[PDB]
RNA sequence: ACUAUGCUCACG
RNA sequence: GCUUGAGUCUCGUAGAGGGGGGUAGAAUUCCAGGUGUAGCGGUGAAAUGCGUAGAGAUCUGGAGGAAUACCGGUGGCGAAGGCGGCCCCCUGGACGAAGACUGACGCUCAGGUGCGAAAGCGUGGGGAGCAAACAGGAUUAGAUACCCUGGUAGUCCACGCCGUAAACGAUGUCGACUUGGAGGUUGUGCCCUUGAGGCGUGGCUUCCGGAGCUAACGCGUUAAGUCGACCGCCUGGGGAGUA
């Protein structure tokens, strides 16, 4: 998070911040998860999750492209 | 201990006692009790200063020690004692050199357990001490409110005050009221909580348990006529009136606190 | 790359702070499995060894302190 | 969970040798053992259910060896009860 | 009995107390059967975050055998002495060596 | 009249706002600014731009200090912060370094509940 | 952003 | 009798299994204190609300309560309900390794009895946040709602009660048997640890699919397949899980 990249640069580059927090406390614990609703949401991205990387071994068709 | 009694007779019916099985079932010990007269109230001209007190059961003072200074020697508690002079119970201490003395019985105490007062000893449920000696954070009793006297603070059964912190030599307490009070670090005060808890959910049960705790029975302003009380008269249950004692100042939300000389220690006042 | 060595297979403990402060972020974090590979039950016992140095202040909870 | 000590103790005792671990007269005493240590803390706790669960488990265990016990040879069933302090 | 791992920190000015405070734990448990297998004062080292509003701490790692009464009456003396920032007693597992 | 060389410019960066506010080191307001404060209100309060406008009115408004270079001190989400910095060194400053004061709590309180 | 309703029965 | 079911001991392995006690850090609210100058707050948009008595923001020092970021997973444990900071105390089970012992001690279970989320209820504590009820501002034809600002029971604790949930894999328990693949997780063998490996074989588990079954959807060695033991339950919809 603290960032001082040397002397000349300036333009922001905090890719740091933005790759490790922000959602977490943000789009999270800005309003209440019910907690139910976590383990239904999740368990929904993780069966979707497989559901493409099931899909992606079978991916491979005729296509004709 | 806390026992419900059932209802062969009414007024036998709501009645809730608090059964100690530890406490001591003979006489107390002599030597460390002296009589002591009912006032019923009234003072040196024999006047009912104090209401709705008379009559009771007659009862003999224990002299208790709350300074407990007697240091550096260990002491056994013999027996656990009923007071009835008192809220919370009393404990037979025999000091190891041959003396015995009554002590307000706290929390975690037993017939054969081993106190120490003074300046070192250990931190442990019955052991008095200094308040500088004591550590921040910690439930004491029996708190002197000056140093050398004998213990103001938290008597009552079941009562216990918190060290809240040290400022260099004043110690600042906060009470079962909910008060912050600043009292000095060289004042005294007993380890843990006072005993007999279950003293608050005793129910009496009948008008007559009041009469031989020594209490007489209240009448209600607005039974009254206006010559008597300031709630009087009306012709079948009337009011209209500001709730007020019986000498006119309002009761009900009317701080009557005027000392003026102790502001000084008071940090938070209670809520 | 995956956990201590060939024939290492010893315990992950709290003391040592140089291949521990490997696996936490830089913010001071602890870094996941699917980052880092590591068996389950290695990474198990990596957060528990993380939070004991945490409590003697050996490593740090955060970077804003 | 009873130490090695205490049921070898019992394990040396009741049955023929130490190599001799599992008859009926052992595994009651052993059950016996371990239901006892166990009134100690559920005297306070009470509330710890789940152990409880594991002790209504030897106890039910312990009363079926001995309704085997008991069918199998009525000699040995009422010496057994005796030195352990069994049917109350 | 059991082994444990005893590691507490202790004030920097009482950092001189330091090795009269270690002789007085040991005098406690070597008297009552279980030895102490390491000896590890780690120094005045620096803390992660401040504890209690100061930096550097002196820590002590002890490593011990003991019953269950001597090792509570060591666990009592941490919490009523100023001296002692904080302190944690681990589990058995054996004995050890080294590491630091 | 004190003539700060450093200071710190803390933006609190929400929703609906961004509050710039310029410190010195030891965390004492010598200033301030808002998204509300520089016009732009309702919709417009809640952009990039309104709070470029900010931290530029900020910037002014602390010339009698006369602070050279400063520490960014960023808080909340906001459609700010990624834009307010760029306003910081178009203004007249330079730099030092950008941090993040966003109290992330390790489960504690109990959020509000979700909105319909 | 929010934003109601559709009187009865009738395709062998 | 026997020993294959079932149980015991022996040495370990993993785990938010439990119960009791501590203590840590972030943050929220608040408390007094410094700075400082108009807004803050909120919303689809506004207003109530809060602020020139100096709020918001910022920093300093406290106090208290509740919950434990990241690790954290179609991960684990528990009979189910359920169970996540770290540390000791007591404690239940699970699984593996190869033996030794017991010698059918077993499986199911009507009544009986225990445990049983949340909400409730009782007595006594505590009370930051959140928040039924409630109030005010919006919205609207109306708005006893949704949105906004406030906000009490409650949520926390100790002890008793309650005995219910879509208490759900909408799938009773135990046992045997019948093609596969990719994994997750925890064991324990054989080999060169010769370098993050080579090769088996036990637990528990997630996903896809064969025969077979199924009304179909789907299930599919963790069966809804093929059979056995015992239990519970069903017999059109409303009336009614009501009188
Ligand atoms: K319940
Ligand atoms: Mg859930
Ligand atoms: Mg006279
Ligand atoms: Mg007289
Ligand atoms: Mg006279
Ligand atoms: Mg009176
Ligand atoms: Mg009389
Ligand atoms: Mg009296
Ligand atoms: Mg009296
Ligand atoms: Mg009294
Ligand atoms: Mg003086
Ligand atoms: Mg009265
Ligand atoms: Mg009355
Ligand atoms: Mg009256
Ligand atoms: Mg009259
Ligand atoms: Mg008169
Ligand atoms: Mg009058
Ligand atoms: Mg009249
Ligand atoms: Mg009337
Ligand atoms: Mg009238
Ligand atoms: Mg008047
Ligand atoms: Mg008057
Ligand atoms: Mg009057
Ligand atoms: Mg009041
Ligand atoms: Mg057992
Ligand atoms: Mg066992
Ligand atoms: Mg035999
Ligand atoms: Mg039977
Ligand atoms: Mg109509
Ligand atoms: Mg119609
Ligand atoms: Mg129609
Ligand atoms: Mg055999
Ligand atoms: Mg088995
Ligand atoms: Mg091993
Ligand atoms: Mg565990
Ligand atoms: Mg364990
Ligand atoms: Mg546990
Ligand atoms: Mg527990
Ligand atoms: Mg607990
Ligand atoms: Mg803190
Ligand atoms: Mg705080
Ligand atoms: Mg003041
Ligand atoms: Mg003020
Ligand atoms: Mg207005
Ligand atoms: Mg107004
Ligand atoms: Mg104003
Ligand atoms: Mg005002
Ligand atoms: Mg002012
Ligand atoms: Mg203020
Ligand atoms: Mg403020
Ligand atoms: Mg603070
Ligand atoms: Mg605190
Ligand atoms: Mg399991
Ligand atoms: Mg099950
Ligand atoms: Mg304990
Ligand atoms: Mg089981
Ligand atoms: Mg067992
Ligand atoms: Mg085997
Ligand atoms: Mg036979
Ligand atoms: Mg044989
Ligand atoms: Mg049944
Ligand atoms: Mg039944
Ligand atoms: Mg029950
Ligand atoms: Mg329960
Ligand atoms: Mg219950
Ligand atoms: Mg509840
Ligand atoms: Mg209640
Ligand atoms: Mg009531
Ligand atoms: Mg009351
Ligand atoms: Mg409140
Ligand atoms: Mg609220
Ligand atoms: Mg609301
Ligand atoms: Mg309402
Ligand atoms: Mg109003
Ligand atoms: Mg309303
Ligand atoms: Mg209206
Ligand atoms: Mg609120
Ligand atoms: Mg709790
Ligand atoms: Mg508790
Ligand atoms: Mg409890
Ligand atoms: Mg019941
Ligand atoms: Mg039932
Ligand atoms: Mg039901
Ligand atoms: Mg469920
Ligand atoms: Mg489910
Ligand atoms: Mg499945
Ligand atoms: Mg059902
Ligand atoms: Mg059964
Ligand atoms: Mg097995
Ligand atoms: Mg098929
Ligand atoms: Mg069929
Ligand atoms: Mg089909
Ligand atoms: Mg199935
Ligand atoms: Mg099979
Ligand atoms: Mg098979
Ligand atoms: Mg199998
Ligand atoms: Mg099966
Ligand atoms: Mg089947
Ligand atoms: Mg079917
Ligand atoms: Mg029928
Ligand atoms: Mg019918
Ligand atoms: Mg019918
Ligand atoms: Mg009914």
């Amino acid at each position: 998070i603290k960032v001082r990249e040397n002397e000349p640069f300036d333009v922001a580059l905090r890719r740091f911040k933005r790759s490790c927090e922000k959602a977490g406390v943000l789009a999270e614990v800005r309003r209440r998860e019910f907690y139910e609703k976590p383990t239904t949401e999740r368990k929904r991205a993780k069966a979707s999750a497989v559901k493409r990387h099931a899909k992606k071994l079978a991916r491979e068709n005729a296509r004709r492209t | 201990a806390v026992v419900k009694c059932k209802p062969t007779s009414p007024g036998r019916r709501h009645v809730v006692k608090v059964v100690n099985p530890e406490l001591h079932k003979g006489k107390p010990f002599a030597p460390l009790l002296e009589k002591n007269s009912k006032s019923g109230g009234r003072n040196n001209n024999g006047r009912i200063t104090t209401r709705h007190i008379g009559g009771g059961h007659k009862q003999a003072y224990r002299i208790v020690d709350f300074k407990r200074n007697k240091d550096g020697i260990p002491a056994v508690v013999e027996r656990l004692e009923y007071d009835p002079n008192r809220s919370a119970n009393i404990a037979l201490v025999l000091y190891k050199d041959g003396e015995r003395r009554y002590i307000l019985a706290p929390k975690g105490l037993k017939a054969g357990d081993q106190i120490q007062s003074g300046v070192d000893a250990a931190i442990k449920p019955g052991n008095t001490l200094p308040m500088r000696n004591i550590p921040v954070g910690s439930t004491v009793h029996n708190v002197e409110m000056k140093p050398g006297k004998g213990g103001q603070l938290a008597r009552s059964a079941g009562t216990y005050v918190q060290i809240v912190a040290r400022d260099g030599a004043y110690v600042t307490l906060r009470l079962r009221s909910g008060e912050m009070r600043k009292v000095e670090a060289d004042c005294r005060a007993t380890l843990g909580e006072v005993g007999n808890a279950e003293h608050m959910l005793r129910v009496l049960g009948k008008a007559g348990a009041a009469r031989w705790r020594g209490v007489r029975p209240t009448v209600r302003g607005t039974a009254m006529n206006p010559v008597d009380h300031p709630h009087g008269g009306g012709e079948g249950r009337n009011f209209g009136k500001h709730p007020v004692t019986p000498w006119g100042v309002q009761t009900k939300g009317k701080k009557t606190r005027s000392n003026k000389r102790t502001d000084k220690f008071i940090v938070r006042r209670r809520s | 790359f995956c956990r201590f060595t060939a024939e290492g297979v010893q315990e992950i403990d709290y003391k040592d702070i140089a291949t521990l402060k490997n696996y936490i972020t830089e913010s001071g974090k602890i870094v996941p499995s699917r980052i880092t590979g590591t068996r389950a039950k290695y990474q198990r016992q990596l957060a528990r060894a993380i939070k004991r140095a945490r409590y003697l202040s050996l490593l740090p909870y955060t970077d804003r302190h | 969970s009873l130490s090695t000590e205490a049921t070898a103790k019992i394990v040396s005792e009741f049955g023929r040798d130490a190599n001799d671990t599992g008859s009926t007269e052992v595994q009651v005493a052993l059950l016996t053992a371990q239901i006892n240590h166990l009134q100690g803390h559920f005297a306070e706790h009470k509330k710890d259910h789940h152990s409880r669960r594991g002790l209504l488990r030897m106890v039910s265990q312990r009363r079926k060896l001995l309704d085997y016990l008991k069918r199998k040879d009525v000699a040995r069933y009422t010496q057994l009860i005796e030195r352990l302090g069994l049917r109350r | 009995m059991r082994h444990y791992e005893i590691v507490f920190m202790v004030h920097p000015d009482q950092s001189e107390q330091v090795p009269g405070m270690i002789e007085r734990y040991t005098a406690a448990i070597t008297g009552a059967e279980g030895k102490i297998h390491r000896l590890e004062d780690w120094g005045r080292r620096q803390l992660a975050y401040p504890i209690n509003k100061l930096h550097k701490a002196h820590y002590v790692l002890m490593n011990v055998e003991a019953p269950q009464e001597v090792i509570d009456e060591l666990e009592t003396t941490f919490r009523f002495n100023d001296a002692v920032i904080r302190s944690m007693v681990m589990r058995t597992k054996h004995a050890v060596t080294e590491a630091s | 009249r004190k003539q700060v060389s450093d200071g710190v410019a803390h933006i609190h960066a929400s929703f609906n706002n961004t509050i710039v506010t310029i410190t010195d080191r030891q965390g004492n307001a010598l200033g301030w600014a808002t998204a509300g404060g520089s016009g732009f209100r309702g919709s417009r309060k809640s952009t990039p731009f309104a709070a470029q406008v900010a931290a530029e009115r900020c910037a002014d408004a602390v010339k009698e200090y006369g602070i050279k270079n400063l520490e960014v001190m960023v808080k909340g989400p906001g459609p700010g912060r990624e834009s307010t910095i760029r306003a910081l060194n178009a203004a007249g400053f330079r730099i030092t370094n950008i941090t993040d004061v966003t109290p992330i709590p390790h489960n504690g309180c109990r959020p509000p509940k979700k909105r319909r």
